């Protein structure tokens, strides 16, 4: 704050009028401008994920069929046997993570 | 303030008419014909002595500011600094107003382009070539102002003074002139221009003369009384041949710069013949004998197949080379400009090309009609 | 509960970057959207409001939407760079007005001018003479600096509705010292 | 407010009381759309998952033609197949294991085979480590190891010079708890 | 950098009925719309589309109008319906195309980077023109030539995938070009 003072000590015309607006008014004008657009797209972002939860919630439906998985692979994909004795393969695993998971 | 001017109301002749017009400009906080206001003073051709008078009154006009183009003001601040005539505290007096706009106006380019225009006289090598790569670098996105690239040029036009910018001057010189469009100068700098021009094709490696610029009228309009010793040089490159006398005349006329790569002159118009005796006949005897070559380019015999290598190492042509008849077959592709009156034969074959595709198709039609359906 | 498609034209020129009028003119001219914007919906919740913009080129920005978020929202960012181009901002408002979707509504468009306009006198009164064979009424108001009344906005206005029209008023500024009481004085409900 | 100094220096501490106090909030909202950028990241990649398939699991019999398989499911029947465009039609062999297409029924992505877990033992215990500096005093018959079984793995140019072959393998014959494991696992 | 793109037949097909669709009105003579598509590789796909209200002045052939909240919502329509598809750019007819197409380009280059326009041809139909597509790219002219836009060209080709060549070879019934040809057939191909 040594400098704070000490510069209203030196250039008593030459920044006291202008240095306490230059970095201060093209604050206030560049914080105008970036509160409202992250703010609108913050709103419009909350509801793109609302929809795409509401996209999800209807074609994760019940009834499941349950099954046990055998192994897991990466190249993330796994080898699943169902309760109807068949095995089936995916490449891409779902909602779940695949760290999660165990034969 | 309004004072500050009524005191330093002298050298703006036509005192009452300007500076009182002035002082109703910004007192009603206007920006714009206060700009053109203030472009005006600094575009007068005078000493203008005060520019420490006024920056402290553009100091003044970025206070209460709020609202000014940055574009314009930068443009207005480089006359400023070229008044400073102090190259020292210039840098740092137009780095602080190149940091007051960091927003989104890319005049800050145009800073970069003002810091070599006071940096390619002094401290030449280190950074200069940096503030040259850091703005094309930025030149994106955006060919609308077209004087990021005007003044990128002007400091490429100070980088022509080092020594391996022959060829990228030219190419740049082309972009430059190409970029803006009006003439709005007289004759006694554009003439030197096109001087300049004629003779970084002429230095340049992968040029040969690249014609078009002899249509181009920036030579033509503005040599044609003086320097035609150029034109007819340009002339006997983009017509091929030797013509011993008058590409000799140009080293009589062009002392300096000239006779230094006498020999490279030599070298390109020996294999620029060869792209023009290949042009002349239209490949029903292409195999040219090496003696016409020896003949038209007055070169000796056995000079002709490192010759006739050099033009199929450069490019310009894909031929092959037979000894036991010593004669050169030749497979083209290095195309130019073929001068209106050569666009007449060029319909007739054209023409001819065209009713044998028509008739004996006719022939075929009519010949098995019936088992076509 | 009165139909009507509603075509704001702002202005966002070079001559809108100073300040006779106190705060800043986009300021000034953004609270003049704001109160023709809840004027027009408090009127009638059918009626729709449309953005488009003068300098430089015409955007269509906002549809003629009943909504007015979203023109609250393109009203911020508007970059205030260009150069005015008048005669193409009637013509890009009025064949807007013929892409209605309710095609009952009548049609009006309010336009703010804060920047001199250089035009010819003949092609805004072949513009004028167009819109009497096409029936538009077109609402324009002066801002900024002002060459204010010139022979170009008055007989335009005059020969936008005659022999007993409308009265779409040629609405004049103080530059400056002033809000836009003057603005809702007579157009907000007598147009 | 011209040049007093008292009060120029008031002009802004009026002024840096709000300047902060608007830039404060700010990174927070970046921080905030940082975070549900992230989550947005995860409902595009649901997005992406939700629209496959699923497989059928299957074993190539043999090969008929340069298109034509005979392949066969795992509790099924058999099939004629083919490829899909680039499946490196070589690299399929009697034996292999492959993926099939739910419709089309046609090979889309072949598998390699990990079966029967008592083989299954070579990948949960340690390879040491033991560096030679554990073992104790049967360096002697240690170098005599290293020649037929390091040697050859490593380095067949001295094999060739001469001209001799052999990865053949040795045998250790001693009474136990010495060290024939060790040295195994040593060279291993 | 795109290779070639891929007429999926529908896409065309949906424009010929478009057309029609305004033919009972028709003075426009131009239909504009907008091309969804998937990116695939260098080469390019395309599967859907559909239109968009657009209008266009002889007259100083500057003033037009893509319609930007009709392009949100219905895409967000056929963006639920199947997220497999997104937009790639949009197509027009009438092969004398105007000059305006800058215009239209450089706005819709906002909502895809490497945007890509088809000109289908629906009344010339007979030589060897199936369709034309375009690439934007902007250099200077040359190399020491002033400023221009300067539309290039990819080539083209007509796709098929299995589900819609089973409703070609269902529509067609009547010489169809029948498969692998005889003697007749190779030399009308010379022909
Ligand atoms: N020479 C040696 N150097 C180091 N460790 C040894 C040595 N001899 C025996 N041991 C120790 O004795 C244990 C038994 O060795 P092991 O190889 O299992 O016996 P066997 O050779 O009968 O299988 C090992 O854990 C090893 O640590």
């Amino acid at each position: 704050e040594q400098d704070g003072i000490g510069e209203e000590v030196l250039k008593m015309s030459t920044e006291e009028i202008i240095q306490r607006t230059r970095l201060l008014d093209s604050e206030i004008k560049i914080m105008k401008s970036e509160v409202l657009r992250v703010t609108h797209e913050l709103q419009a972002m909350k509801d793109k994920i609302k929809e795409n939860s509401e996209k999800i919630k209807v074609n994760k439906t019940l009834p499941y069929l349950v099954s046990n998985v055998i192994e897991l692979l990466d190249v993330k994909c796994a080898v699943i046997k169902t309760s109807t004795r068949q095995t089936y393969f995916l490449p891409v695993i779902g909602l779940v993570d695949a760290e999660k998971l165990k034969p | 303030v309004p004072g500050f001017l009524q005191q330093s109301q002298n050298s703006g002749p036509g005192q009452p008419a300007v500076w009182h017009r002035l002082e109703e400009l910004y007192t009603k906080k206007l920006w714009h014909q206060l700009t053109l206001q203030v472009l005006d003073f600094v575009q007068d051709p005078c000493f203008a002595q005060g520019d420490g008078l006024i920056k402290l009154y553009e100091n003044f006009i970025s206070e209460f500011e709020h609202r000014v183009n940055p574009l314009s003001l930068v443009e207005i601040i480089l006359h400023v600094v070229r008044q400073m005539t102090d190259p020292n505290v210039a840098l740092t007096f137009l780095e602080k107003t190149r940091e007051k706009v960091k927003s989104s106006d890319e005049a800050v380019i145009l800073c970069k382009t003002a810091i070599g225009a006071l940096k390619l006289n002094i401290g030449d090598l280190q950074v200069t070539k940096e503030t040259i790569e850091d703005v094309e670098e930025m030149l994106n996105n955006l060919p609308g102002v077209t004087s990021v690239h005007s003044r990128f040029y002007d400091l490429s036009s100070k980088y022509y003074q080092t020594i391996g910018n022959h060829a990228s001057y030219y190419k740049d010189a082309l972009r430059f002139l190409g970029c803006v469009d009006i003439k709005d100068l007289p004759v006694s700098e554009q003439q030197e221009r096109a001087f300049t021009l004629g003779l970084a094709g002429l230095l340049g490696e992968g040029v040969f003369n690249f014609g078009e610029l002899l249509m181009h009228p920036v030579l033509e309009s503005l040599r044609n009384t003086d320097r035609q010793w150029l034109i007819d040089t340009l002339y006997a490159f983009n017509s091929g041949n030797v013509e011993r006398f008058q590409t000799l005349k140009t080293a009589w006329g062009q002392q300096p710069d000239l006779a230094a790569n006498e020999a490279q002159l030599l070298r390109k118009i020996q294999l620029l013949c060869l792209m023009e005796m290949t042009f002349t006949r239209p490949a029903n005897h292409r195999q040219l004998t090496f003696e016409e070559i020896a003949k038209s380019a007055k070169i000796t015999v056995n000079e002709v197949e490192l010759l006739v290598m050099k033009a199929l190492s450069v490019g310009l042509v894909k031929g092959s080379i037979d000894e036991v008849d010593k004669r050169v077959h030749m497979t083209w592709v290095q195309p130019r400009v073929l001068d209106l009156q050569q666009i007449k034969g060029m319909k007739d074959r054209l023409e001819f090309w065209c009713t044998d595709v028509k008739s004996m198709e006719m022939l075929v039609e009519h010949q098995a009609h019936d088992i076509l359906t | 509960m009165v139909l009507e498609s509603t075509m704001v034209c702002v202005d966002n020129s070079e001559y809108m970057r100073n300040g006779d009028f106190l705060p800043t003119r986009l300021q000034a001219q953004q609270d003049a959207v704001n109160i023709v914007c809840h004027s027009k919906t408090r009127s009638n919740p059918e009626n729709n409001v449309g953005l488009i913009t003068l300098a430089n080129d015409c955007e269509v920005l906002t549809t003629l939407t009943p909504d007015t978020g979203r023109i609250l929202s393109k009203l911020h960012t508007v970059q205030p760079k260009g150069k005015i181009t008048f005669c193409t901002g009637i013509r890009v408002a009025h064949l807007a007005l013929k892409h209605r979707q309710g095609k009952n509504h009548k049609m009006r468009i309010i336009a703010f001018v804060g920047s001199p306009v250089e035009d010819n006198e003949k092609d805004l009164v072949k513009l004028a003479k167009r819109l009497k064979k096409e029936k538009v009424n077109v609402d324009i108001i002066n801002f900024g600096e002002e060459e204010v009344n010139t022979e170009k906005l008055t007989a335009f206005v005059n020969t936008l509705n005659g022999k007993d029209g409308t009265g779409s008023h040629l609405v004049t500024v103080p530059p400056g010292p002033s809000l836009a009481d003057a603005l809702i004085s007579s157009p907000i409900l007598a147009g | 407010m011209a040049d007093p100094r008292d009060k120029a220096l008031q002009d802004y501490r009026k002024k840096l009381l709000e300047h902060k106090e608007i830039d404060g909030r700010l990174k927070e909202l970046r921080e905030q759309l940082k975070e549900l950028t992230k989550q947005y990241e995860k409902s595009e990649n649901d997005l992406k998952a939700l629209q496959s398939v699923g497989q059928i699991v299957g074993e190539v019999l043999k090969q008929l033609t340069e298109e034509k398989f005979i392949v066969k499911a795992t509790n099924g029947p058999r099939y004629v197949v083919g490829c899909r465009r680039q499946l490196d039609k070589s690299k399929l062999k009697p034996g292999t294991r492959v993926a099939l297409d739910m419709t089309t029924l046609t090979i889309m992505r072949y598998l390699p085979r990990e079966v029967d877990p008592l083989v299954y033992n070579m990948s949960h215990e340690d390879p040491g480590n033991v560096s030679y500096s554990e073992i104790g005093g049967l360096s002697e018959q240690i170098r005599e190891l290293r020649e037929v079984i390091e040697l050859p793995l490593t380095n067949p140019e001295l094999f060739q010079r001469v001209g001799i072959i052999p990865p053949k393998g040795c045998l250790l014959y001693g009474p136990p708890g010495t060290g024939k494991t060790l040295l195994a696992r040593a060279v291993a | 950098a795109v290779q070639k793109v891929v007429v999926h037949p529908l896409v065309l097909l949906s424009v010929v009925d478009h057309f029609n669709r305004i033919g009972k009105v028709g003075n426009q003579k131009r239909v504009v719309g907008v091309l969804l598509g998937s990116w695939q590789k260098k080469v390019l796909d395309v599967s859907n589309s559909f239109a968009v209200p657009f209008d266009e002045d002889d007259k100083d052939d500057s003033v037009w109008f893509l319609d930007h909240d009709y392009l949100e919502n219905m895409y967000g329509m056929f963006k639920k319906v199947n997220a497999r598809e997104r937009i790639v750019g949009w197509y027009h007819t009438g092969p004398k195309l105007h000059k305006n197409d800058i215009a239209i380009n450089e706005l819709m280059k906002r909502y895809c980077p490497n945007s890509v326009l088809v000109i289908i041809d629906v009344k010339p139909k007979d030589l060897g023109l199936p369709t034309e597509a375009y690439i934007s790219v902007e250099e200077v002219h040359d190399d020491g030539t002033p400023t221009s836009k300067t539309f290039e060209h990819v080539t083209s080709e007509i796709g098929a995938e299995e589900a819609e060549e089973v409703g070609v070879e269902h529509l067609l019934r009547d010489i169809k070009d029948t498969t692998v040809g005889t003697l007749s057939q190779r030399i009308t191909n010379q022909v």
